[PDB]
RNA sequence: UUAUGUAUUUACUGACCU
């Protein structure tokens, strides 16, 4: 069964479908995990931050992209 | 528009169909809604340009004459890279005035 | 370089009829390319393939010879990975190879097939098809290469050859970094490359129209 | 649940910012971390008041406006005050008469002086750095 | 649909009387040379004589034509009328369109060809 | 309509203080809705400083209840005789006292 | 615009001020300030 | 809660399941419809359906008690048939 | 003739308080057979009534020629009530065929 | 017929069952009872004294008083809205929306709904009532759950209503009712209104399902449509569900496309059913889906073509008509082989059905001809041999000109037959009927000819036929009864098509017009002047300036009219001549033409004002040397009264004329005029002289306006100070990158404006900060904007809507100027603040920054140290080479 | 003396509007 969790959506006031915006009741974990995900897509987005990160290890660029890419699922830790 | 705060935009994906403005609203920007410095053409979605709705005004829904544009101040704020700016609902103005 | 808007991953149909531009999260776009009577290139309105809470690791053009174009992508859905504080739900959240088929007759994009993966693949390689080959997508991954193709092909696994006794592995895997397909008008092969530089000659040798088994060898370095 | 300003002031590496309301937050430690992060500017002083941010400017009468000096050295203030004062003597008879028979050349000052005042004689004003947010008094505390 | 055509032929006359169309070109100048009119939606209790009694107000109908069915039926629902004068048909399509007899509302229009035994709108 | 709110009553008091008594167009020239007829009507009907607009006495009520029996209508003839004189303050008295003599 | 200065109240036009001469009698609550002005009558 | 052990409609038959559901909804609201029996049909067409959406859209027509007992009846029949390779629940295997 | 005029009902306003029972029976059985009347209880509705007949033409007789008719000394105004609501939808009635017809 | 159980089920409570002679009157017991209630409120009509009956007595709120009079103070409110003056309207309406959560849906809807369900309403009263309902649907979210059906049985006939805006009101509030009630409430509600006997409620429930389907998406209720359409106990359910599919297709046009296949597979269970109604509406639904797809999905209809083909072969009647509409809409979706095959064996049926008596099948085959001759297949000689002769025999009648949906369909099909066959073949068959005696029929022929000759062109018409249409349009232009423009535009399009070949008809036309411009004064003189304005183009490109110089001087003295609409068309004609000739070479020369126009400019009619200042604008920039330069000064006092003009084209042309007058005579005389105009009390008259100050600024450069405009902030009046701030707003918006020079001159002004008590000062100075912020971007002026941000930023907490949107536009305009870093520095230490009132405002400022520039924030985030369980340090940025 | 709830004018805003 279930009880009373019927909340499909409501008045389309602004449609903040941009993920990562956040509202008043947004906790520390939520906007820090959006902060880490935006950081990761900007790391692999720019070529040259990915250069800078690949020089610091000896790892190749696809190794660094696969590491950064698999960390985007749960980067900060469990809620 | 900015004047009527209850008007809602369409905001779906902008296709290839170029927006049009009526004769009463030529020169108006669509978002900032002014007259000067037009810089960027309007691309409207395919649902808001289908069949009977072709060449129709973006704002008024009257018969379009000229192409629609964004300001430079809408352009450099990238208010053109959101959805299609086709004002959908007609609400609480030009309705009661029709009943008056 | 945003997260939501496309531009990071770019796939194209091998015949040249559509093109998909896709982001690392939530949203993908398909343009339909055609040519009009001045022999001139034209672009439709962008078709939409939005899927919320979804990572994309790579995207690729599945060759189908004058069929509805398909695109293959390694996705991952993470909403149960961020709802459960136990931590293990985000530890068993394996990727999915997903195929988007463009109904040119119906002018929209549908998720056709969606199959999970028993390891995390990093990027895909197009296999030529139609009349030339066994149309599908190779999937490179840590210590494996896998031919998957939907419908009837059993999933073919080939473990990646490490070197003899090279002294770099306490515990470390081995991925590919390059694909380099080649179509020599008799057969087709792939100049893949591990992360050290060891180019492999991957050749698909198929007895039926179906794939049979894949095989490779140390080409050069 | 809401551990008070004693312990919350004891835990934080910069305790000099934690206030009487920060205990009543929904996440106190990051609030007083971001309150003690480096180059932020704080919330305005009137978030807790009862006076709608400037309705305390009631009875004080203030001077109209000081024009900057490069504009005052064009004589536009003296010409404009002179014709305002001459226009305060006119009736509607002459205000409607010199609407249809207009004397012109009332100002006709020049164009080179105005161009020099905005281009040759331009004065940098006294600006302020990005921290110096405004509160209600702020110019009657000139005592610093 | 079966009697919105009543509304359409009525909106014809209401739009002519709105615009003020002279009788030389007031749509009955196309249905000249025909004293025939198609009735529509009669009740099945209506014999030939009762239809002559109601529609003879503007002239005695010379040639009536009910659609009596072949064997199993007795009446289908139309009738065709041919008066003395064509202006009787003008009067009848203006005046007897949308009247109702024992329930069902009937309609009238011109014909302009002939007694068609079954083509028209059931 | 003639609604006569307070922000025109007090301006009318100021205008009659400045201009005078038989000079009404000149003070209807500053009210934006009112004509001089309405200005006369209010300043003699409500705003006149001689109007004793409260304090119903006992002598004037025993006066009017057999003064409005002499001439039965006509509350503008018996308004200066009573001197309550607003000519509807008299009608207020007479209808209130014929409610209180009925109840 | 117009202001009752003891009142500290704003007024748009003229008859908004000079109809604010009757309510809110601070006009006689300066008897307290007159008692501070002089400790007797 | 118990409605979340997932299902695959390829594992189950459906034409044997319909008359039981018709009989149950004739018991629940007294009389016979089609559009709610065809709701059962068309909601259980999709290969991996959702039970919470099922419970909402039956809570609408039915009480909210009868939707609760109806989901608590109908979902274990689906599980008892999808465990079996035959595709038949225990109430129709044994009887 | 006249469909769009609701009948079998008649709203009665400005009716005296001295109506014990009888005078509405007088005035409203004067014109024909009555079904019943409604007498208010709130001191608003006290002094304001309904009357329902078994006939249409009697309600026409009432509302065509009692408009502003003066009675015991407060003249009443007549209207037609608007039936719009209910409180309970009636259920489990049998009303079977039973061979009556 | 009633019983007493239904009778007390009907009535409300608070009720219990149980010659001649002269004498005199007496003084009564004061028969002066109240008939209208106790206040000012409105007047009550005699029909409203059942609904507002409880207001005629005073409650004196105690001893009859639960909270219920609070829930019938709404009775007073509905009376004030329905019958009141508009201040009372907006007062009561704001009051009822602000307390709609307090009143609850129970009392409020069971008073509103029987008021709308009265047989004695009015269209404006219906409008104000549905306004009340949709204004209380935003507040009563998820509270109208019992009250959906009771809203719908009132609202649903707005969908079938006549006037268009009432239909849009119906669709909008059912969409809001759909998004507010969710989905399961809708399916619970409108299912029993399917099998219901009344075809009104059945049709209208179908349209209601279509609009809730649009508001909630197809696949939510697509199992419901699949459910109700395959139900087989009564055909009315199937007819209703297929009607639902039809109106979903005709409502949301090409957004039915990705759900099309799973939607068409419903409908082919119809077309074979035993009712002709179900097959007919299944074909109409296929026609709506095929209209909607266009040109897609043709292989998704391939299961429908065989029963359509069998149906058009075997049937006759209206089922043939629906099948014929369906195949006519299908075959443009089809590839050219199958399309040409289905065309060439459906033309036979169309030729068979040009004889048809019924008007709806006339409409359907008149639509089918539009599409079945457009593709490739039907060649020209086939069409001009036997498609069009019975077409012109049976469709060009008079009755088909009267009905508007039979009017426009016929002309839009005739144009397509002209596209395929040719120009003169259609025209030569209908040009002889521009001389008819029906005005609507000549209007139809003229609209046909203007659309053909605007599309194709006029090269196909020989010299044996252009005289036929020239005399046709002259006779048609001479004898029109109405005020329509269709024959004016027809004349203009025809002569623009004939071009230079119209040369031996300009004497005939100009003679007809010059004689035509006397005519009893009988308002066919704006037809003559409008015809001059339309044919003014063709006389220059046909080497005619003598007759241009002839009728320019004639229109110079038809402008002393008393009729305004004559003089407006005179000025339109004279405008078109001033364009088509040069200004400096025209025969009533501008030296003595503009002084005739200055007293015309004091005419308060809108048409005469509009045309007069369009002409004065062209004269004022291109001919400013034809004056005294006193004269421009005494008309730039006329252009202040030429504001306050209720059309907004006048108001935006007069500010352009201020700019041009200024570029003529200098910006020290026109500007003192515009600055005396700033104390007026009237907007539409101060904001549009503020705009004119910005125009005279940007034309003749600021430093000519900006000292005096900077000065008049010192004038102690509210209106002039907000005026100079609004003129700085429009000025910086107009000049753009020239704000690099003037930002230090206006920053000490804006610091005083933002420092000021009044909030209108702060909203106008915030708009100035916005436009200046976007005008100096990328020029190194980030110190002044960071100064002014310290004064903008405390205005964040203001809740007046104009000032909060002005400061929030200023913040999202300062984002690009000084950086996302500086704006993120101001957002921090207040996103998490304990009060929600400050928290949500800083979160929406942060959302505007985040969507405004998401990537630039990556460098700019703070460092957030690690807690117990989670890692919050972005380590990759921190390590180094 | 900050302040409410309201009856209630007066001012003011949005290039609001045939
Ligand atoms: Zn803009
Ligand atoms: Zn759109
Ligand atoms: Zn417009």
């Amino acid at each position: 069964m279930t009880d009373r969790y019927t909340i499909h959506s409501q008045l389309e006031h602004l449609q903040s479908k941009y993920i990562g915006t956040g509202h008043a009741d947004t906790t520390k974990w939520e906007w820090l995990v959006n902060q880490h995900r935006d950081s990761y897509c900007s790391y692999m987005g720019h070529f040259d931050l990915l250069n800078y990160f690949a020089i610091a290890e000896n790892e190749s660029k696809a190794r660094v992209r696969f590491n950064l890419m698999e960390k985007m699922l749960q980067p900060c830790g469990p809620p | 528009a900015k004047h009527h705060p209850d008007l809602i935009f369409c905001r779906k994906q902008a296709g290839v169909a170029i927006g049009r403005l009526c004769e009463k609203c030529d020169g108006k920007c669509v978002i900032c809604d002014s007259y000067v410095r037009p810089c960027t053409l309007v691309r409207i979605c395919d649902e808001c340009n289908y069949g009977s709705y072709q060449g129709r005004c973006v704002i008024c829904g009257g018969p379009g004459v000229s192409d629609a544009y964004y300001c430079k101040e809408c352009t450099i704020q990238e208010k053109d890279r959101d959805g299609c700016p086709k004002i959908v609902n007609l609400g609480s103005s030009k309705t009661d005035l029709f009943y008056e | 370089c945003r997260r939501i808007v496309p531009g990071q991953f770019l796939a194209v149909d091998p015949k040249g009829r559509a093109v998909m531009i896709s982001a690392i999260e939530k949203q993908k776009l398909v343009y339909i390319l055609n040519r009009d009577a001045a022999a001139r290139l034209t672009i439709s309105s962008p078709l939409e393939a939005h899927k919320a809470n979804t990572l994309v690791y790579h995207v690729v053009g599945v060759d189908v010879g004058f069929e509805n174009p398909m695109f293959a992508c390694l996705e991952m859905d993470y909403e149960e990975a961020d709802n459960d504080p136990t931590g293990e739900a985000a530890a068993n959240t394996q990727q999915t190879l997903t195929f988007y088929e463009l109904d040119l007759g119906l002018n929209h994009v549908v998720r056709k097939y969606s199959e999970p993966l028993e390891e995390h693949g990093n990027f895909l390689i197009t296999v030529p098809g139609g009349s030339d080959g066994p149309s599908g997508v190779l999937i490179c991954s840590e210590n494996y290469i896998t031919y998957k193709n939907f419908g009837d092909q059993p999933d073919i696994r080939c473990p990646i050859p490490r070197r003899r006794n090279d002294l770099d592995d306490p515990e470390r895997g081995m991925i590919f970094v390059c694909s380099a397909t080649h179509k020599t008008k008799s057969m087709f092969f792939f100049l893949a490359q591990t992360e050290q530089g060891d180019i492999f000659k991957i050749t698909l040798e198929t007895d039926e129209d179906m794939v049979t088994e894949i095989r490779l060898k140390y080409f050069d370095t | 649940n809401r551990f008070t300003v004693a312990e919350l002031k004891q835990l934080v590496a910069r305790p000099d910012v934690v206030e009487m309301h920060d205990v009543t937050a929904q996440d106190p430690k990051l609030l007083v971390h971001l309150k003690a992060t480096r180059n932020s500017v704080p919330v305005p002083r009137h978030w807790c008041f009862k006076r709608k941010y400037l309705q305390g400017k009631r009875g004080i009468e203030k001077p109209p406006f000081e024009l900057p000096d490069f504009i005052k050295r064009t004589g536009i203030q003296e010409m404009r005050e002179a014709l305002q004062e001459k226009e305060e003597q006119k009736t509607m008879k002459s205000k409607m008469r010199e609407k249809v028979r207009p004397k012109m050349g009332k100002i006709d000052i020049d164009y080179q002086k105005l161009h020099d005042a905005f281009f040759k004689w331009q004065t940098k004003p006294k600006l302020t750095i990005h921290g110096d947010l405004y509160y209600e008094g702020k110019e009657f505390e000139t005592r610093l | 649909n079966p009697l919105t055509k009543v509304k359409l032929i009525n909106e014809l006359n209401e739009r002519e009387v709105q615009l003020g169309v002279a009788d030389k070109v007031s749509w009955h100048s196309e249905y000249k040379d025909s004293a025939w009119i198609f009735l529509g939606g009669l009740p099945y209790e209506l014999t030939e004589g009762d239809i002559i009694c109601v529609f003879s107000q503007y002239g005695e109908i010379v040639n009536i034509n009910l659609v009596r069915d072949k064997k199993t039926g007795k009446s289908k629902g139309f009738c065709f009328l041919c008066y003395e004068d064509q202006r009787s048909t003008i009067l009848a399509v203006d005046n007897f369109n949308g009247i109702k007899i024992k329930g069902r509302t009937i309609r009238v229009d011109h014909v302009s060809n002939y007694r068609a035994p079954k083509d028209s709108e059931e | 309509g003639g609604v006569w709110r307070n922000t025109e009553d007090e301006i009318l008091k100021a205008a009659v203080m400045k201009y005078g008594k038989n000079q009404w167009s000149r003070i209807a020239s500053l009210l934006h809705r009112k004509s001089a007829k309405q200005c006369k009507a209010r300043w003699y009907e409500w705003l006149d400083p001689s109007i004793k607009k409260t304090e119903w006495s006992r002598e004037e009520e025993e006066k009017l209840l057999h003064l409005a029996k002499l001439m039965p209508t006509q509350w503008r003839t018996i308004a200066p005789i009573i001197g309550r004189t607003a000519a509807q303050c008299l009608e207020h008295y007479e209808f209130l006292l014929d409610k209180a003599a009925q109840r | 615009s117009y202001e009752c200065k003891l009142c500290l109240t704003l007024h748009n036009n003229e008859g908004s001020y000079l109809a604010h001469t009757q309510g809110k009698k601070h006009q006689t609550n300066l008897a307290r300030r007159a008692a501070k002005e002089a400790k007797e009558a | 809660e118990c409605l979340e052990k997932k299902v695959d409609m390829s594992k189950v038959n459906l034409e044997v399941i319909k008359p039981w559901i018709t009989k149950r909804v004739t018991e629940i609201l007294g009389f016979e419809d089609d559009v709610v029996i065809e709701f059962i049909f068309n909601q259980l067409e999709v290969k991996n359906p959702d039970s919470k959406m099922m419970q909402i859209n039956l809570t609408g027509f039915l009480n909210g008690k009868n939707a609760r007992e109806f989901m608590g009846e109908l979902w274990p029949l689906l599980l008892s048939a999808q465990e079996n390779i035959a595709g038949i629940p225990s109430a129709f295997l044994e009887l | 003739r006249l469909p769009p005029e609701v009948n079998r009902i008649l709203y009665i306003r400005n009716l005296p308080y001295k109506i014990t029972a009888e005078e509405m029976y007088d005035i409203f059985g004067k014109y024909g057979p009555i079904r019943q009347i409604r007498v208010g209880n709130t001191p608003e509705t006290r002094g304001t009534a309904y009357v329902v007949y078994e006939d249409i033409f009697d309600a026409k007789n009432a509302c065509d020629h009692l408009s502003g008719f003066n009675v015991c000394n407060r003249y009443l105004v007549v209207l037609y009530y608007n039936a719009n609501r209910a409180f309970q939808k009636m259920d489990t009635k049998k009303k079977e065929e039973q061979l009556k017809l | 017929p009633l019983s007493d159980e239904e009778l007390d089920a009907m009535f409300p409570e608070g009720y219990k069952v149980l010659t001649g002679f002269h004498m005199q009157t007496e003084d009564r017991t004061m028969k002066s009872v109240n008939d209208q209630p106790s206040g000012n409120l409105p007047f009550l009509k005699p029909d409203d004294i059942q609904y507002f009956d409880k207001l005629l007595v005073d409650v004196d709120e105690s001893t009859l008083s639960p909270e219920e009079q609070k829930e019938r103070k709404i009775m007073k409110l509905l009376l004030k809205i329905k019958n009141g003056t508009p201040p009372m309207r907006k007062a009561a309406l704001r009051q009822i929306t602000d307390k709609a959560r307090e009143f609850g849906a129970g009392p409020l809807f069971n008073q509103i709904l029987p008021l709308l369900m009265s047989p004695t309403l009015e269209d404006q009263e219906r409008h104000l009532l549905v306004k009340v309902i949709d204004r209380i649907l935003y507040k009563l979210d998820d509270l109208v759950r019992p009250y959906v059906h009771k809203i719908l049985v009132v609202i649903e006939p707005l969908l079938i209503d006549e006037d268009y805006y009432a239909r849009v009101e119906g669709r909008e509030i059912i969409s809001n009712l759909a998004k507010a009630a969710g989905l399961a409430t809708m399916i619970s509600t409108m299912r029993p209104d399917i099998d219901n006997m009344d075809e009104y409620v059945r049709n209208t429930t179908a349209r209601a399902f279509a609009v809730v389907a649009s508001a909630l998406g197809i696949p939510s209720l697509l199992p419901f449509l699949k459910a109700v359409c395959k139900s087989k106990k009564s055909w009315q359910a199937r007819h209703t569900g297929i009607k639902i599919v039809q109106q979903i297709a005709i409502l949301m046009g090409c957004a039915i496309l990705p759900h099309l296949r799973s939607l068409v597979e419903i409908i082919e269970h119809g077309l074979v059913d035993e009712q002709q109604k179900v097959r007919t509406i299944s074909a109409l639904a296929i026609a709506a889906l095929a209209e909607a797809a266009t040109p897609y999905g043709i292989e998704s209809f391939d299961s429908v073509l065989k029963p359509l083909w069998k149906g058009i072969r075997q049937h006759r009647g209206k089922g043939l008509a629906a099948f014929l509409k369906a195949i006519g809409y299908l075959i443009p979706l089809m590839d050219a082989e199958y399309a040409n095959y289905y065309t060439r064996e459906v033309m036979l049926i169309l030729i068979r059905e040009f004889q048809s008596p019924d008007e709806e099948m006339k409409k359907i085959v008149l639509k089918v001809v539009k599409q079945c001759c457009g593709t490739d297949g039907v060649e020209a000689n086939y069409i001009k041999t036997e498609i069009l002769p019975p077409f012109f025999k049976h469709f060009w009648q008079h009755r088909m000109a009267l009905d508007r949906r039979n009017y426009r369909q016929l002309v839009d099909t005739t144009v397509e037959l002209a596209n395929k066959v040719g120009a003169a073949e259609i025209i030569s068959r209908i040009v002889d009927d521009l001389k008819d005696e029906a005005e609507q029929y000549r209007k139809m022929v003229m609209e046909t000819i203007e659309k053909i000759m605007g599309n194709l062109g006029a090269a196909d018409i020989d010299h044996k036929l252009e005289e036929q249409l020239i005399d046709g349009i002259l006779y048609a232009f001479q004898e029109q009864t109405t005020e329509d423009s269709v024959m004016l535009n027809g004349f203009g399009t025809v002569v623009n098509a004939l071009g230079k070949r119209v040369k031996p008809y300009l004497p005939q036309i100009c003679g007809t017009v010059l004689w035509r411009l006397n005519n009893k004064s009988a308002k066919v003189r704006q037809q003559a002047a409008d015809l001059i304005s339309r044919t003014a183009v063709v006389m220059k490109t046909c080497q005619e300036e003598k007759l241009m110089g002839h009728l320019g001087v004639v229109l110079y003295e038809y402008l002393g009219e008393e009729y305004p609409e004559v003089l407006g068309s005179i000025l339109g004609a004279l405008k078109a001549i001033v364009n088509v000739i040069g200004m400096h070479k025209m025969t009533p020369p501008i030296k003595d033409l503009l002084p005739r126009l200055t007293p015309i400019l004091k005419n308060r009619h809108e048409k005469v004002q509009e045309n007069c200042i369009d002409l004065v604008g062209r004269i004022a920039d291109r001919g400013a040397e034809y004056v005294s330069a006193r004269e421009w000064m005494r008309i730039c006092f006329e252009l202040l009264e030429l504001l306050k003009a209720h059309k907004k084209a006048i108001r935006r042309a007069t500010v352009n004329t201020f700019g041009y007058i200024a570029k003529a005579i200098g910006p020290h005389d026109v500007l003192a005029t515009l600055l005396n105009n700033l104390k007026v009390q009237e907007r539409q008259n101060r904001v549009c002289t503020t705009v004119a100050i910005a125009i005279v600024a940007e034309t003749c450069s600021p430093f000519t306006v900006l000292p005096a405009l900077m000065n008049e902030y010192r004038v102690p009046e509210l209106n002039v100070q907000n005026g100079v701030l609004k003129s700085l707003s429009f000025l910086f918006e107009y000049i753009g990158e020239m704000g690099k020079d003037y930002i230090y001159a206006v920053t000490p002004l804006l610091e005083d404006a933002l420092m000021d008590r009044d909030l209108v000062h702060r909203q106008t100075a915030s708009a100035v900060v916005q436009h200046m912020s976007l005008g100096v971007y990328g020029f190194g002026c980030e110190d002044s904007l960071n100064h002014l941000l310290n004064y903008v930023w405390p205005n964040v907490f203001e809740t007046s809507p104009h000032v909060i949107q002005a400061v929030m536009g200023a913040l999202e305009g300062l984002r690009v100027a000084i950086g996302p870093c500086r704006m993120l520095q101001y957002c921090l230490q207040g996103l998490f603040h304990p009060a929600r009132k400050v928290r949500d405002v800083y979160w929406k400022i942060y959302n505007s920054i985040y969507i405004g520039s998401q990537d630039a924030l990556i460098a700019h985030y703070p460092r957030i140290y690690n807690d117990d369980k989670n890692t919050y340090i972005r380590y990759e940025l921190d390590y180094i080479l």
